C-alpha cells in the first residue's frame, strides 16, 4: 500500500456554514482532490525526467525514450487542460448563480449541481475511461523511474523493459481512441 | 529563484530595461520602495527580487563589465539606488581571448558574489544570462563563466538571450571569431534564446533605448507565468521541457502612438499572427520543432480549442515527420494599463535557425583561409601556441548543422 | 441576555491581572532567578557555592546569606519581586559526583497564587539540573586556569594533555547552547505571543510542560543517563590537576568512547520527537 | 571587570579610540558625564568603568609613553577630561633594551598605580594590553610589564592587541629584534590578538584615526557579550577556553557614506563572510584550531543550525585531523543606530599565522649573520656583556613555530 493512495485534505469549517458544507458535501470534495493531485504529481515527475533528457546533451535505441516521452507527454499535459477549462468554467458559472438570485434556496442546489458537474465533467465517475487512463497513470511511474534509475544507455534488460511498455501503451493509446469515438468532443478536439 | 548575468554594454542596458520593466510590473518604486495601492498585492515578488529589512526590494541582479562608462551613466539613472552596490562589479582599468583571459584573472570575486547571491534563495532554479556575442567584453566573459558555471553547478538551469551581429549592415570587425566560439561554448554548456539586431529592427521600424525596451518585454513575457502562479507551466523546467535554440514573437508590439487603433482582438487572430515569419524577431523543407503561446488576459478554453482546430486544418505550419504545439494561459499585472483586450507571445523551436550559422561559418571560413586580425589572438596565452580551439569550435558548430 | 454578559466579565478579569497585578512582570521575573536567564546572578551564586567543596554550607548561616550576598551581585533586579526567594534544601548530604542536591522556590501572595500552580514545584526540577550543568563550566574553568600557572616547560606530554581540555569542554559548551535555545528562547516564544481566566492555568500548565525539550522526561530518559557518565569524567579529570597523565590518558580515552555512543543512542530515537532532532545537529557537525 | 594598559604612541592612540566607541556604546558623556535618556541604563558598566561620587564614570585605564607629546594632544581632545590624572604617567625627559632598562627603572610607580587600580574591583578577571611589537617603547615596555606582572599576578589573565609591524612596506629599521623579544616574552608570559598594519590597510582601502578605529570596533566587538550580559559566554575566561595566538575579522566594516546599500543581511552570508581570507585582517595543507563568531541584533537559532550545517556540508573550512566551531549571540547597544541587520565577528585560531614568525625570524636571521644596529643594544645593561636574550628569544620562537 503506497502511501499516496491515502492521503487526503480535510477541513474544520466554522459555525456559519455548518449547514452548506456537510460531511457528504466535503467528501466528494476530498475525492477530486486525491485524483488531481495524482495527475499532478505524474506531470511534476514526468517533466522532471525532460529536464534531464536535455540536460543529458553530451546509441540508436536510446532515442527511443523521447519518441515515447513526448507521446506519453501530450496525451498527459493535454489531459491535464480540460482540467482549467472545467474548473475555472464551472466555477465561474457557480459564482455566477450566487451574485444573481437573492434566494438563499438556489446556493443550496446551483452549489450542488457545480460539484456534480465536476464529478461527471472529469470523468470520475464513468468507470471506463477511468479504468484505462489509470492504466496510464501509473505506466509513466515505470517508464520515468526507468530513465532515472540509471545513467547510462538503456542496454542491461532496461532496452528489455522498454519495450515492454510500447507494446501495452500504442494498445493503450488507441484503445482509449475508440472510446471516445457529450463532454468528450472538448477532449478529444484538443489531443487531435 | 533566479539570478541575472548580464555582460557587455549590451547586457548592462539589457538588464537596466528588463528592471524598469519588471519594477513598472510588480509596483516597484524607483528607489526600491512599494508604493501604497500595492501594498496588499498578491503578485510573487521572490522570483526576481529579494525584499530588505528597510521594506526595500533588490533585484538579485549583477553588473559585469569590461568599461565603468555604461555602469557609471545607469548609477546616475533614477533607478540608480536600487542595484545592489555589492553586487555590482567594474573592471579597475574588443577580443575573445582577452575577454576569456580576463575571466580567468578574475574568477574570485565574480563567484564570491555569485555564491553569496545564490546563498539568499532556498529554491533558486537556473541562471538567466543576457550579453552579445559579436563583442569582446559579452562573448570571452560569458564563454568564461558558462563554463566555470556548468562546472561549479551541475544542477542548476542556464537560460541566455544572446544577441546576434547584424550581418546585412557589414559591427565587429572581428565578430565571425567570437561568435563561433561563443556558439561553441553555447552549445558545450548552456541548457536553452536567439537575437539578431537585423530582423529586430526591421519589426521596430515597419535608439537602442527602444529595441532594448523590445527585448526586455519579450523577457518579462516569457517570464509572466513563472511570475504569477496560475496552474500549468508553474516553474522554468516545465518550459524547457516542453520545448527541448529558439526563436520569439511578440504580437502587441505597438508604440504608445499606436494605441489609436483599437481592433477587436481575439485569441485566434493572436495565436495566428505569432506564426508568420514577419512577426518573428530573429531574421530544404525546413519546418518547426516546438511552438509555445502564452497568453495575457481573458481567454475562453473553447476559443482556444477552435483556434488549434481552425490552425491545424488549414496546415499554415510544417511538422517533423518522425515526431508527434502548447498553448499557455497567465494573467497580466493588475497595474500596467490594459491596452490590449488579449495578448501574445511566441517562442519556437525552428529548423532553419540553422541558417544563422551557416552564415557565420559561411563568414569564419571566409576569413581562416588568409588568417586575419589574428594578429591580437596571438597575444593572450589561450592562442599563444595555436589556434586548435577555433578548429574544434567550428567542427562543434558543423556537427551541430548537421543534425539540424 | 446572558452571554453578552459573561465576554464582559471573563475580558475585565484577565484585565485585572495584567494592568493591576503584573502578571506579565512575574513570568519574566522568575526566568530571571529559576531559569538562571539574568548572567552575573548564577555565574555569582554557583560560584559561591562551588568555592567551599557536610556540617558546613547546611546550616541557615551560610546558605540563607549567600543568596542576600548573591542578589546584590545582580545587577538586576533588588525589587519586591526580587525578595521572596527562599534559598532552602531538601535533603542533609553524608560526604568526585556530580549531585548536589538543593531547591530554590518563589513565592507569592493571594491574588497570584490562585493561577501559579504550587505544583508547578516542576521548576525546582529543572533548576537542579541547570545548576548542574554550571559545575562543569566552573570546574573545568578551574583545570582551564590551574594549568595556566604551570607555564618552559613545553613537552609532547604538555601539549597532548592541553588538546583533551579543548576536546572535552566543546562537548558541554555545545549542550549547554542547546539548553539556551529550547528552555529560555523558543518555548519563550511561545507562552509570550500565545497570551495576548481558565485559560492562564493551562497555557502556564503548557510553558512549562519546557521539562520536555529538557531531556527531563522518562520516555527520553536513557539520553539522559548516558549523560552522567560524561559529566563524571570530567569531575575526574578536575582531580587530577606529569606524575599520572597515564592514568589520566585512559580517562579521556574513556570520555571519547561514550561520546561515540551518545550519537548512536540519539540516531536509534529518531524513527520513533522533534525536539530531539535538532540535537543531533548540535553534537554532530562534520563528523560521524 | 579588567584593566587595560596601553604603551607606546600606538597602544595611547589605540586607547582613545577604544574609550570613544565605549563611551558612545553606553552613552557616557565626553565629561563622564550620563545623558539623560540613557539614566535608567540596564548595561553593565563596571566592567570597563567605575563610577565616581561625582556621578562621572573613570575608565580603568592607565597611560603609559616614554614621549609626551602623544598624551599631550590628548588631553587636549574634548575626551581629557574623563581620564585619570592619577593612572596617567608621563616619563620625565626607538630601542628594545632601552625600553626594558628604563622599566626597571620605573618599576615602582607603575605598580603602584596598577595596584591601586586593582584594589578597587571586587571580581577582577584578567588584563588588557595595547601596544606595538617594532617601536621601542610598546615593546620594550610591554615586556617588562608582562613579565613583572605575571611573576606579580599569578591568577589574573593576560590579552593583548598586538600590532605587527608592516613588511611589505620596508617602519623600524630595527624592527627585528624587538619584534622577535616581544614575542618571546608572550609566548612566555601571554594567556592570550594579533594585528598587522598591512592587511589592515589593505581591507581599509578595498589616517591613524580610521585604522584605529576599525581595530576599537574589533576589541569592542570583542567584548560586547561580557558588556552585555545574557546566558552564556558570561565572562572572559570561557571564551579563552573555547578557543585555546588569533587573528580577527568583521563584516559590517563599512564606511559612514557606505550605507546606501542596505543589503538585506542574514545570518549565513555574515557567517559565510567572517570565513574568507579576505576578511581576516591579518596579512603544508595549513588549517584551523578553532572558530568563535559572536552574532549581533536579531538572530534566530533555526537560522544558525542551518547555516552551521550548510557551511559544514560545503567543507569551506579545514580543521585538524587529530582533534574534533561556536557560534555565539549578543544584544546590540540600544543607542547606536542598527544600520545593520545583524552583524557578525570572528575570531580564530588557525595555523597559517605561523608564516608571520617564519618572516620575521627570516628577518632576523637575515641580520644576526651581520651584526647590525647591535651598537645601541651594546649600551645597555641587558646586552651589556653578550646577547644570549637574543639567542634564546630565536630558539623559544622556533619551537613555537615547530609546534604549530
Amino acid at each position: 500500500a503506497s502511501g499516496w493512495a491515502a492521503l487526503g485534505l480535510s477541513y474544520k469549517v466554522q459555525w456559519p456554514l455548518h449547514i452548506l458544507f456537510t460531511p457528504a458535501v466535503l467528501e466528494k470534495y476530498n475525492v477530486v482532490f486525491k485524483y488531481l493531485l495524482s495527475v499532478r504529481r505524474v506531470q511534476a515527475e514526468l517533466q522532471h525526467c525532460w529536464a534531464l533528457q536535455m540536460q543529458r546533451k553530451h546509441q540508436t535505441d536510446a532515442i527511443k525514450w523521447r519518441l515515447r516521452n513526448h507521446m506519453a507527454f501530450l496525451v498527459d499535459n493535454l489531459q491535464y487542460y480540460l482540467q482549467v477549462d472545467v474548473l475555472e468554467s464551472q466555477f465561474s458559472q457557480l459564482l455566477h448563480q450566487i451574485n444573481s438570485t437573492r434566494d438563499f434556496e438556489s446556493i443550496r442546489l446551483a452549489h450542488d449541481h457545480f460539484l456534480s458537474n465536476l464529478l461527471a465533467q472529469s470523468f470520475i465517475l464513468l468507470k471506463p475511461v477511468f479504468h484505462c487512463l489509470n492504466e496510464i497513470l501509473d505506466l509513466c511511474h515505470s517508464f520515468c523511474s526507468l530513465v532515472s534509475q540509471n545513467l547510462g544507455p538503456l542496454d542491461e534488460r532496461g532496452a528489455a523493459q522498454l519495450s515492454i511498455l510500447v507494446k501495452g501503451f500504442s494498445r493503450q493509446s488507441s484503445l482509449l481512441f475508440k472510446i471516445l469515438s457529450n463532454s468528450d468532443l472538448a477532449q478529444l478536439l484538443l489531443r487531435l | 529563484e533566479i539570478i541575472t548575468l548580464q555582460l557587455g554594454q549590451c547586457g548592462n542596458q539589457i538588464g537596466f530595461e528588463f528592471w524598469k520593466q519588471l519594477c513598472a510590473e510588480h509596483g516597484i518604486s524607483p528607489e526600491g520602495i512599494v508604493e501604497e495601492f500595492a501594498t496588499e498585492g498578491t503578485d510573487r515578488k521572490d522570483v526576481f527580487f529579494y525584499q530588505a529589512d528597510d521594506e526595500h526590494y533588490i533585484p538579485r541582479a549583477v553588473l559585469l563589465d569590461l568599461e565603468p562608462r555604461v555602469i557609471h551613466s545607469i548609477l546616475n539613472s533614477p533607478y540608480a539606488k536600487l542595484y545592489n552596490p555589492e553586487n555590482i562589479y567594474l573592471s579597475e582599468h574588443n577580443n575573445w581571448a582577452s575577454g576569456f583571459s580576463q575571466g580567468e584573472k578574475i574568477h574570485e570575486d565574480i563567484f564570491d558574489i555569485i555564491d553569496r547571491e545564490a546563498d539568499g534563495s532556498d529554491s533558486l532554479e537556473g541562471f538567466v544570462l543576457c550579453h552579445s556575442i559579436a563583442g569582446g567584453t559579452g562573448s570571452g566573459l560569458g564563454s568564461y563563466l558558462l563554463e566555470r558555471l556548468n562546472d561549479r553547478y551541475p544542477k542548476k538551469l542556464v537560460q541566455t538571450y544572446s544577441v546576434f551581429p547584424n550581418q546585412d549592415e557589414m559591427d565587429v570587425v572581428v565578430q565571425p571569431y567570437n561568435s563561433l566560439l561563443t556558439l561553441k561554448r553555447l552549445t558545450q554548456n548552456a541548457d536553452c534564446v536567439v537575437l539578431d539586431n537585423t530582423a529586430l529592427n526591421r519589426i521596430a521600424t515597419d535608439s537602442f533605448s527602444q529595441i532594448n525596451q523590445l527585448v526586455s518585454t519579450i523577457m518579462s513575457a516569457s517570464t509572466t507565468t513563472l511570475r504569477y502562479p496560475g496552474y500549468m507551466n508553474n516553474d522554468l523546467i516545465g518550459l524547457i521541457a516542453s520545448l527541448i535554440f529558439l526563436m520569439t514573437g511578440y504580437t502587441p508590439l505597438t508604440t504608445d502612438q499606436s494605441v489609436a487603433s483599437v481592433r477587436k482582438t481575439t485569441v485566434l487572430d493572436v495565436m495566428r499572427r505569432l506564426l508568420q515569419p514577419k512577426n518573428v524577431m530573429v531574421s530544404t523543407n525546413h519546418c518547426y520543432i516546438a511552438i509555445l503561446n502564452i497568453i495575457q488576459g481573458e481567454v475562453d478554453p473553447t476559443q482556444v480549442h477552435k483556434s488549434l482546430q481552425r490552425i491545424r486544418e488549414r496546415k499554415l505550419a510544417n511538422f517533423i515527420p518522425w515526431g508527434p504545439i502548447q498553448v499557455a494561459l497567465s494573467r497580466k499585472s493588475p497595474y500596467l494599463p490594459s491596452a490590449h483586450r488579449v495578448s501574445g507571445l511566441m517562442m519556437a523551436n525552428h529548423t532553419s535557425i540553422s541558417s544563422l550559422f551557416e552564415r557565420t561559418c559561411r563568414q569564419y571560413d571566409k576569413l581562416r583561409k588568409r588568417e586575419a586580425f589574428l594578429e591580437q589572438f596571438r597575444k593572450e596565452d589561450m592562442f599563444k601556441d595555436n589556434f586548435d580551439e577555433m578548429d574544434t569550435s567550428r567542427e562543434i558548430v558543423q556537427q551541430l548543422i548537421d543534425e539540424y | 441576555p446572558l452571554a453578552a454578559h459573561i465576554s464582559l466579565v471573563n475580558k475585565a478579569a484577565v484585565d485585572y491581572f495584567f494592568v493591576e497585578l503584573h502578571l506579565e512582570a512575574h513570568y519574566e521575573a522568575l526566568r530571571h532567578f529559576l531559569l538562571m536567564e539574568d548572567g552575573e546572578f548564577a555565574q555569582s551564586l554557583s560560584d559561591l557555592l562551588f568555592e567551599k567543596l557536610p556540617g558546613e554550607l547546611l546550616n541557615p548561616l551560610v546558605l540563607n546569606s549567600v543568596l542576600s550576598k548573591a542578589l546584590q551581585c545582580s545587577l538586576h533586579g533588588d525589587t519586591p519581586h526580587a525578595s521572596n526567594l527562599s534559598l532552602a534544601l531538601k535533603y542533609l548530604p553524608e560526604v568526585p559526583d556530580v549531585l548536589s542536591c538543593l531547591e530554590l522556590r518563589y513565592k507569592v501572595d493571594w491574588p497570584l497564587n490562585i493561577v501559579i500552580t504550587e505544583g508547578c514545584s516542576k521548576y525546582s526540577g529543572v533548576f537542579s539540573f541547570l545548576l548542574q550543568l554550571k559545575l562543569m563550566m566552573w570546574a573545568l574553568k578551574d583545570v582551564c586556569f590551574h594549568l595556566k600557572r604551570t607555564a618552559m616547560a613545553g613537552s609532547v606530554q604538555f601539549r597532548q594533555l592541553q588538546l583533551f581540555k579543548h576536546e572535552m569542554q566543546h562537548f558541554v559548551k555545545v549542550i549547554q547552547g542547546y539548553i539556551a535555545n529550547q528552555i529560555l528562547h523558543v518555548t519563550w516564544c511561545e507562552f509570550r505571543a500565545r497570551l495576548a481566566l481558565e485559560e492562564i492555568q493551562r497555557a502556564h500548565a503548557e510553558y512549562l510542560h519546557a521539562v520536555f525539550r529538557g531531556l527531563l522526561t522518562e520516555k527520553a530518559a536513557p539520553v539522559m543517563n548516558v549523560i552522567h557518565s560524561i559529566f563524571s569524567l570530567v569531575l575526574k579529570f578536575r582531580s587530577q590537576l606529569h606524575p599520572n597523565f597515564a592514568l589520566m590518558q585512559q580517562s579521556y580515552n574513556t570520555f571519547k568512547y561514550y561520546s561515540h555512543f551518545l550519537f548512536k543512542v540519539v540516531t536509534k530515537l529518531v524513527n520513533r520527537q522533534p525536539h530531539l532532532e535538532d540535537f543531533l545537529l548540535r553534537i554532530n557537525f562534520n563528523n560521524y
